[PDB]
């Protein structure tokens, strides 16, 4: 039920770092999972990341494990993803999504998931 | 071996060094287990903590029994996780037993003898038995690696840990305080290390 | 010495000079003690006030308990502090046994007979043996500067301290009114010199 | 997470004496103790005092004690610091500090200290 | 009529700058002309400064002759002073006051200014 903006996208040279940030507008945030998803023209929507509504449980792609992080402030109720080494082709569209009003584990799939923000624009030169 | 009967561990401070480093003879993998513990502490409305925290090589998080704030218990088998949520709190020690099946991913969780509805979780797994079991900090690495905000603080004691699932009658027999044999965790012949600032002292819970 | 054996001391109007002024056979320094007191009052609606007030001559505040308003128990040694808070008040008499140790910082707080999560202080420390202990003003001096905001008004009794710490048995013991013997304050061998507006009569509490 | 304000700074003549006042914004004050901290240009800041979250344990440093008093009001959380034959060298910044909304002793230190109020200017003639 | 109050008064090291500022409330601030005003305790006011309404007449006191500055603002309807290279003795409480319900020059004396604001104390050390 909760509705999901994003923010902190842009355009970056080679080797930076972005702390894309999410927030949610809803009061049952805590019970849902969070997780970002990447899109490009010309193809669909991509997994990247899923974190724990409890926090301590998290879930990274290969390419993303070791060179990105994921968080989230339940008190804040708000997702942080800190992506770095940026290369050229990780200039995309992302999307802060979730769904999940239940206990689970973290899934890497997309059919599950129910709710999408706008989305973000991340660039590297 | 020691004995602990009657007594218990004291982590006076909140801080990050006080731990203790429990050891097991298991060799062979585990395909179920049942866990039973006593505990008190008084952080549950300020933030939370790690209760049991059971790691291999591979997996900083193989089992682990953690408080969420605001949200109730929280378990975990093999990188997934659960909740059983608490809608209030009240300030008292807390017996609690939890046990897990690999064949039929079957969960059960008793709290103060009243039971949970049973769950599903990672049907199919295997538990392997090489493993650093720690109290008093959540392990993010096999020999490190620990966060204060997640450090507990109080007592915690009658740690006893199965290699198979208890009927509802022994838990209820634990639970009460009768004779019993445990096989793989004995606090009546318990092995350990204690790191920093924890104590030994009597129980204060009956 | 004279048997206060089923008997209080009443402090019947709020005042800045009814106070009574207990005698200590204490010789050696205390590394560890236990405090037991019944008391009874209806303040707790209203500004604080002291319970007991130790008071060594380089140090007012020894050892003081002390209500907080809208705070809850307030436990001080060597001058330092810490709060056991309570959340809300009711009217009736309460017990209270108060335990720490030099050795360890360990503090142990028992209302009622339940036990308070045992936290840290002033590790290392050591208290003086000559003192003045007084019942009904907390004393900012070595034997005055009583201030009217912070005297009892109400009931106070069974008052009695040990040099070391008793375990949860004995605690238990006492709660229930069993046999013991104090070694630093005796009820039953009580001496004190009475001041002002206070008076001895029959108990209410059970 | 209170948010401190001061006032009572200004000027005036040795052996005069100045009622500080600092004001907490928040609901939790009582679950704080307070300390008034000083700076001089030229160097960093430096502790003056202390006060009980109950108001039954104070601290004062060496110079502070006899001249200084500090007090707190839970009702109107407000913290009062009293100063009397003041010095010329006493002129500085003061700043009123506090942060453990948790229970402990009264420390002697700044890491521990949190939230820092905007500060007041104190001139002696 | 017009409510004067100064600010960006302080403490600073000698041979410093301050651009202390005086915002006037009122509608008739473009009528007036503002002046700034010293008090020392122990003494009465001295004149510092005054300001025009058109803003191109103005007038230094001796001293502060080329090393202050005067200016004012009449969209925003504020006064300025800025003073640099300060010293020692020149640490007072600065009033930025002055009353003009006419159309006349800058004078020096205390009568004619009616209207007066707090002061702010400045101090060099």
């Amino acid at each position: 039920e909760v509705q999901l903006v994003e923010s902190g996208g842009g355009l970056v040279q080679t080797g930076g770092s972005l702390r894309l940030s999410c927030a949610a507008s809803g009061r049952t945030f805590n019970r849902h999972y969070m997780g970002w998803f990447r899109q490009v023209p010309g193809k669909e929507r991509e997994f990247v990341a899923s974190i724990s509504q409890t926090g301590l449980n998290k879930d990274y792609v290969d390419s993303a494990k070791g060179r990105f992080t994921i968080s989230r402030d339940n008190a804040e109720n708000t997702v942080y993803l800190q992506m770095n080494n940026l290369k050229p082709e990780d200039t995309a569209l992302y999307y802060c999504a979730g769904s999940q009003s239940s206990y689970y584990d973290k899934p890497r799939l997309l059919t599950e998931y129910a709710y999408w923000g706008q989305g973000t624009l991340v660039t590297v030169s | 071996q020691t004995d602990m009967s009657r007594k218990a561990f004291v982590f006076p401070k909140e801080s990050d060094t006080s731990y203790v480093s429990l050891k097991a003879p298991l060799t062979k993998p585990l395909k179920a287990f049942t866990v039973c513990l006593h505990f008190y502490t008084e952080l549950s409305s300020t933030r939370g903590y790690s209760i049991f925290s059971y790691a291999t090589k591979r997996q900083d998080n193989e089992i682990l029994i953690f408080w969420s704030k605001d949200i109730g218990y929280s378990f975990t088998v093999g990188g997934s996780e659960i909740l059983f949520e608490v809608p209030e709190v009240t300030v008292a020690p807390v017996h609690i037993c939890t046990s897990w099946e690999s064949a039929s991913g079957i969960v059960e969780f008793w709290v103060d003898g009243k039971p949970r509805v049973r769950k599903s979780l990672k049907k199919g797994y295997t538990v392997g038995a090489e493993a650093s079991i720690i109290l008093g900090q959540e392990q993010d690495s096999f020999g490190g690696n620990f966060e204060g905000s997640q450090s507990l603080v109080g007592d915690i004691g009658n740690v006893n840990m199965w290699d198979f699932v208890l009927s509802p009658d022994e838990i209820n027999t634990i639970y009460l305080g009768g004779p019993f044999s445990p096989n793989v965790l004995n606090w009546r012949a318990l092995k350990y290390e204690v790191q920093g600032e924890v104590f030994t002292k009597p129980q204060l819970w009956p």
